């Protein structure tokens, strides 16, 4: 459960964030594809090396998605359901990759936001992660 | 673990530039703030009411100058992390019972803390030089419970 | 999510377990302290020898909790939250340990119900606990 | 990894009166419906739309049959697991990138169908020998990502 102050600290990061959000996605899918490389299996398809219009334009996606579900904080189950079906129905994405991305998320904006990325916030920030995590492998049946 | 030429001289042309009596602190002040139950390993530390109680309670980053001395450690013996980390083991695991898991998020929070330090300088393909180090750390830290 | 059917199939479960549900607690706990020694260290004051009445004891109220959660699987997050408040704040668990305790009791189930356990009541037996869990490690400030 | 003598002895017992044609199955089985992700790694197995469809699925437990052959090959072999597990951990690390956690997980899932099928001769201390070696036959799988 978040709490009121962990909506205000994730709120103001994505604030900063500001118009980088899509390129600050496809940065941390490729940290992610460099870190993990078991995470590569998913996107076979996908041409991943640096510069990759596929990567950008798939980061793009995934700033979007996290961007609807702080918009709608309060109810991300609701406005992630369609995106979760797609993870675990037809991906079948091991649960666990979202915490790798996850943590290649909090260094993305980490390597970006020096002044926003306090104790507080990464506290705040990995917490609206793991919610969103939660969420993305809640229909697993 | 084994790290290729570019990942050791990715690695070692880095840390040459951290400051090793303040990152181990802020590793170990991220770690007690992000993860709360960590502090249950640390009731003789003090005030750990507020994340900036623990930022700037002096027993942290004196606590957490060590860890960073044992990760220092562990860079130089990068081919000998199991010799490298037994006592360490056997304190972690043996005596303290501190469950694994927990090596592997500092090793994380110790990267999120490198990238807030160096900014674009942490690169990808550096954190996944760094992302082997941690792991092959915490691997060492946990032989006393394979 | 639990499924209408993951319900169904927990309902029966604790059915048959009737009136051994505490003693089947206690079980669960030994299980645990005997393979992941580490979760010893959060009783300390505890004797845990095998037929320790603390443990007996406390089996039953793990038990218990369990069982409201089950009475009331609609809104876990409601009927745990007491529960989920002492486990984070005031004990400080380690995630970790909710899923060594959730696997002793899925091990403790199977050892005493042969016709119970098939496949698809271990899939709904299991998403049940790691909910419980969920809502138990909630409350991390 | 190391167990007692009457960890061994209580493993030994237990495991000599295993089906070896039929407990291997029924544990993949099992980790393939309990965690469906996994089925990804299984697309030429046919049907595993229900779980009654993958328990009595003959790819399943043709397959779950050489995985126990492999778990005996391990108890074989306790004080020497990396040596035992080298091929296995290329394939499974290296060419399959299965996640490390699903190593854990058919470990746990295996105490459970053995849980399930010797009842109270299950007891809580053959299952702590039986966890030993079910982490033991995971890292050393996982050796290859080390
Ligand atoms: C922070 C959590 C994540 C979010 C917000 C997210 C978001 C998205 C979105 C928005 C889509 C495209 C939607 C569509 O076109 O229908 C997508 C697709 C996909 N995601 Fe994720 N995702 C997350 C984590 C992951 C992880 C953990 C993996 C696996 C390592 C993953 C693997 C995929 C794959 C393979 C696709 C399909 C790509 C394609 O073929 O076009 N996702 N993701
Ligand atoms: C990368 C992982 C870690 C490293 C490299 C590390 C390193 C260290 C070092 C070098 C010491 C100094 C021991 C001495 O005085 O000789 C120590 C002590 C300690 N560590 Fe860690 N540590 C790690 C993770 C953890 C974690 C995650 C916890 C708790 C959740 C923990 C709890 C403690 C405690 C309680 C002590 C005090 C021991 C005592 O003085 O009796 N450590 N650690
Ligand atoms: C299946 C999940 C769990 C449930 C339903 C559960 C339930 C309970 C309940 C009902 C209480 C007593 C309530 C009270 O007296 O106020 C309790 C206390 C406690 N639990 Fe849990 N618990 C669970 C998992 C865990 C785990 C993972 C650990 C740690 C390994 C743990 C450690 C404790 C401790 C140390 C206490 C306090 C005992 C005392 O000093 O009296 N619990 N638990
Ligand atoms: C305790 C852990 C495990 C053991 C002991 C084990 C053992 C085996 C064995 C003995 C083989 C036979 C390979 C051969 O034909 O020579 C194999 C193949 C295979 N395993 Fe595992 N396995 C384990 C876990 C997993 C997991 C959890 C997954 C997937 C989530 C997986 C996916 C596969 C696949 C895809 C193959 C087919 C390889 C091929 O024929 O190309 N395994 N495993």
């Amino acid at each position: 459960v978040l709490s009121p102050a962990d909506k205000t600290n994730v709120k103001a990061a994505w604030g900063k964030v500001g118009a980088h959000a899509g390129e600050y996605g496809a940065e941390a899918l490729e940290r992610m594809f460099l870190s993990f490389p078991t995470t590569k299996t998913y996107f076979p398809h996908f041409d991943l090396s640096h510069g990759s219009a596929q990567v950008k334009g798939h980061g793009k996606k995934v700033a979007d998605a996290l961007t609807n579900a702080v918009a709608h904080v309060d109810d991300m189950p609701n406005a992630l359901s369609a995106l979760s079906d797609l993870h675990a129905h037809k991906l079948r994405v091991d649960p666990v990759n979202f915490k790798l991305l996850s943590h290649c998320l909090l260094v993305t904006l980490a390597a970006h936001l020096p002044a926003e990325f306090t104790p507080a916030v990464h506290a705040s920030l990995d917490k609206f992660l793991a919610s969103v995590s939660t969420v993305l492998t809640s229909k697993y049946r | 673990v084994h790290l290729t030429p570019e990942e050791k001289s990715a690695v070692t042309a880095l840390w040459g530039k951290v400051n090793v009596d303040e990152v181990g602190g802020e590793a170990l002040g991220r770690l007690l703030v992000v993860y709360p139950w960590t502090q249950r390993f640390f009731e003789s530390f003090g005030d750990l009411s507020t994340p900036d109680a623990v930022m700037g309670n002096p027993k942290v980053k004196a606590h957490g100058k060590k860890v960073l001395g044992a990760f220092s450690d562990g860079l130089a013996h990068l081919d000998n992390l199991k010799g490298t980390f037994a006592t360490l083991s056997e304190l972690h695991c043996d005596k303290l019972h501190v469950d694994p898991e927990n090596f592997r998020l500092l090793g994380n929070v110790l990267v999120c803390v490198l990238a807030h330090h160096f900014g674009k300088e942490f690169t990808p393909p550096v954190q996944a030089a760094y992302q082997k180090v941690v792991a092959g750390v915490a691997n060492a830290l946990a032989h006393k419970y394979h």
